[PDB]
């Protein structure tokens, strides 16, 4: 997925960016 | 001759379903009945040691525990490890264990990535997973028609273990995998007013069947601006994933059950509105042994843990701890019965996938994948009284949905809306 | 009387920048010179400590090397850390660091979340930074006029350290957070032909600067697909984001250079195509320290590592792990000066912070931040002869871009087109 599934460490939600996000 | 049992967990923050002030007491009344039980390692003397997976703030790390697990680990040389629950707690210490070829034990990690058991090997989960919730929501929509187009709005706050990102991820993920339908979905932020009309907007313009993962109040809230907006049960069905049911009150007492008041003057409004609402939880545990083993956990947790354990769904992750840990010594036993040891995480690891066993939570059966199938719960309110009630079972071993008490799933049109507008959603 | 130094990098693999046949000789180099310069701590006996991050596949870990790094610190309790260089491998260890209060000093690990240094705490990177590409295209953006809308496409192979992802990542936000312009963003993968169609359609509906973080035969292949298409740099401009410049030859020698060349036949319309086609790089050193130190590099790569260290711009990493070494022992130099010991991480690494340093890499400047600042070249293309050069130079530190050999940036039009079209993306 663009933006599910990738890792469980925080370095790679910090922007999303594959993610549908308003923040 | 004797067993040793690593425990990272939240050892001082209370806080958490899989916090120790509540999984400490269940688990001592598993190692309890491990010793009144004969065919249960006879002779044995299992004893724990404790680690805690919060760091100095006391919210479950990404570091304390992946520490506390090696601290326990050349300085005890465990047999087992018991959790963490917190997704970022466990994915480190699951890939330590996985590499150090000893079993996990935990009744929380829920997430998606946990069951890559190719990465996490010797992880047998005995709790919930989102995966299993999207198997619930695909039974759902092969149940109603829902073939083409649902929306998903979840919320987090910022630095925590991500839940409703992991709970949405994983239906997204499941569901996209049996039904290939599209799933939209949306992340926002509660406490941020300008993500309001954008939800609003999104929510008439990318899908009629929503599942919104929130606070109780985003989703009241929410549901109050979808009413202000002319969104009701006719075209939109917005369904609540409250898994641990935070939206209501526990299913022993507090009769009945109104998610929607709240004393604000606005509780008019908020019952016609969540007459288009439907809640999503976990199942409470029917069984009689159940009700048994909150009576004794609430007792034990009272008394050498000073903490109160109040009712609700959260209680069902220290039952799983509990059946989970009694699943594993039944594996240890037999595994000991065939020549094994304790140290053959992969015999024993097998002896409890795929495998159907009779706990505290009643049946409950570890998969191929070694994850617990999920049964899952549908609340919807009566028209007639406003309170939500239970209408709708999912057992999630037989992927079969039952209804409950002779109720029926409540349509201000009498049959369920179109996931499909009428001419398109322009 | 002697300083331990952890080392945890890929001690087998040598694909990566960073390397151990790659950082070995040239951290060997910083020692040696350490040695004979009686004003960088003398009397000490600088000893180091190895570490692998690769697992056992061989490729770095997010659990090999936080458990080397556990290991090393139990074992020898040193005074520093050095690496690791993957994203995934540094973010645990720095973490394990950070709470140990030990100095961390990486070349790698160039992902956004590395500069929260309120969680990586006393971690200084002496090499690229992803922000800082950010701060190079927001330079960019600035000079050409482009303040509206930016497309960026990204692709990653499945299992990596996911480097597009963080390039794009660091270069999102940065850019958002100084022009607040709107930057789209699509992720695909290289192998997969479906995504194809997918993109060159949204490369012409999301937007005109575009930037795409690929292998160079995927750029290449896109550009060939925009040819076709009737995309030309009347109205497109494709920034490759190729920060090693993996789709040049080194800049010693092999004049000239062309990216296009492949040998299929396609070459004479992949030139063509090139047309509208620039690349963003690091910036090789100037200064003549650097090809000395290259020449070294190579001869102790080769001699007591077994290893044939070719040119290019990955060598900037063991550089910067050379030039970042012999800024630490100055650090702890002065903070010994002045009473300190060599486990005061917070004055030492102060120390190092906002700081302006020569080494082999000439001008280095650490940011307040603790993060190097990083310089970036631009390469077009002449369009006579058709091969690319660098015409454009960014110094991080001064954030200030400079015509090279008095070349002028090619466009079609004679000046660049607007990131916006006529009337509309419609
Ligand atoms: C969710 O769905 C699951 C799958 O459909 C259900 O699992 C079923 O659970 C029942 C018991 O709860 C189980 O039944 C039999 O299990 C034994 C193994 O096959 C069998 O030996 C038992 O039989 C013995 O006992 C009965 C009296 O109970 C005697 O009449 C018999 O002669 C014999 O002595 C027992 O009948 C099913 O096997 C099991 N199915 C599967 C596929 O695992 C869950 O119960 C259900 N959960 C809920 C809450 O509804
Ligand atoms: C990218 O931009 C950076 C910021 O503009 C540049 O940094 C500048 O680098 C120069 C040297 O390369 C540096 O100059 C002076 O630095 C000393 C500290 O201020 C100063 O004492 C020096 O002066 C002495 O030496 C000169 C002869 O060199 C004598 O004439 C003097 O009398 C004195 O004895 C030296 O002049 C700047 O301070 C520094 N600026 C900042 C803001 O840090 C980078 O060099 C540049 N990189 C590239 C590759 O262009
Ligand atoms: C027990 O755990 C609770 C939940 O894990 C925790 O609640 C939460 O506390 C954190 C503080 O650590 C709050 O968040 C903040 O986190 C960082 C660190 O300070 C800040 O930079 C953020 O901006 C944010 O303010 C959470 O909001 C809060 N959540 C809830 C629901 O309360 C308790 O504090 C823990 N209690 C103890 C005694 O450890
Ligand atoms: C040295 O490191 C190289 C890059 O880090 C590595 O190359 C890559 O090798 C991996 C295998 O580990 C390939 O990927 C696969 O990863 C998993 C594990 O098998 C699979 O499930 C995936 O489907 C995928 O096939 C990478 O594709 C490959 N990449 C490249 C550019 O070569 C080398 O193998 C390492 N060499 C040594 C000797 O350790
Ligand atoms: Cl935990
Ligand atoms: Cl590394």
């Amino acid at each position: 997925s663009s933006c599910f599934g990738g890792r469980m460490d925080r370095i790679g939600a910090q922007s999303g960016l594959g993610c549908n996000s308003f923040r | 001759s004797d067993l040793t049992v690593a425990v990272v967990l939240p050892l001082t923050n209370t806080s958490y379903p899989w916090s120790w002030a509540r999984v400490g007491p269940a688990v001592e009344l598993a190692l309890a009945r491990v010793k009144a039980r004969p065919d249960l390692l006879p002779g044995w003397t299992v004893r724990m040691v404790l680690g805690s997976s919060e760091n100095a703030a006391g919210v479950c790390s990404d570091t304390a525990a992946p520490l506390a697990a090696v601290d326990l680990k050349w300085e005890h040389s465990p047999a087992v490890f018991l959790g963490p629950g917190c997704v970022y707690s466990a994915a480190p210490v699951g890939r330590f264990t996985a590499h150090w070829r000893v079993p996990l034990l935990t009744a929380g990690a829920p997430a998606l990535g946990i069951g890559v058991k190719d990465e996490y090997a010797l992880t047998t989960r005995t709790g919930p997973s989102h995966v299993k919730l999207g198997d619930f929501v695909t039974a759902l929509h092969r149940r109603l028609g829902w073939e083409h187009q649902a929306l998903v709005l979840y919320a987090d706050r910022l630095g925590d273990d991500r839940p409703c990102f992991f709970i949405v991820e994983g239906l997204y993920m499941r569901v996209r995998e049996r039904l290939n339908i599209t799933v939209n979905h949306q992340e926002f932020v509660e406490g941020d007013p300008d993500h309001y009309p954008k939800l609003l907007r999104a929510v008439r313009r990318k899908g009629r069947v929503i599942y919104i993962c929130s606070s109780p109040d985003a989703f009241r809230n929410l549901m109050l601006l979808a009413l202000n907006a002319g969104l009701t049960g006719e075209d939109y069905v917005f369904f609540h994933l409250d898994v641990f049911g935070q939206s209501l009150k526990s299913a022993q007492g507090l009769v009945p059950q109104k998610p929607w008041e709240r004393g604000d003057g606005q509780d008019r409004s908020a019952r016609q509105a969540f007459q288009a609402a439907k809640i999503i939880t976990y199942k409470e545990p029917d069984n009689p042994e159940y009700l048994e083993f909150l009576k004794q956990l609430k007792l034990l947790a009272d008394k050498k843990f000073n903490f109160t354990v109040e009712d609700g769904l959260k209680n069902i992750i220290p039952a799983s701890f509990h059946d989970g840990l009694l699943l594993y010594v039944q594996a240890v036993t037999e595994t000991l019965a065939q020549g094994g040891t304790v140290t053959d995480g992969e015999n024993i690891t097998q002896r409890m996938w795929n495998r159907s066993f009779q706990g505290v939570t009643g049946y409950l059966k570890i998969d191929r994948n070694g994850d617990r199938d999920t049964d899952f719960s549908l609340w919807d309110m009566d028209p007639e009284t406003g309170a939500f009630r239970v209408v709708l079972n999912y057992n999630g071993t037989s992927q079969e949905l039952m209804a409950v008490s002779e109720h029926k799933l409540y349509w201000p049109l009498g049959y369920p809306p179109p996931d499909v507008p009428k001419c398109g959603f322009d």
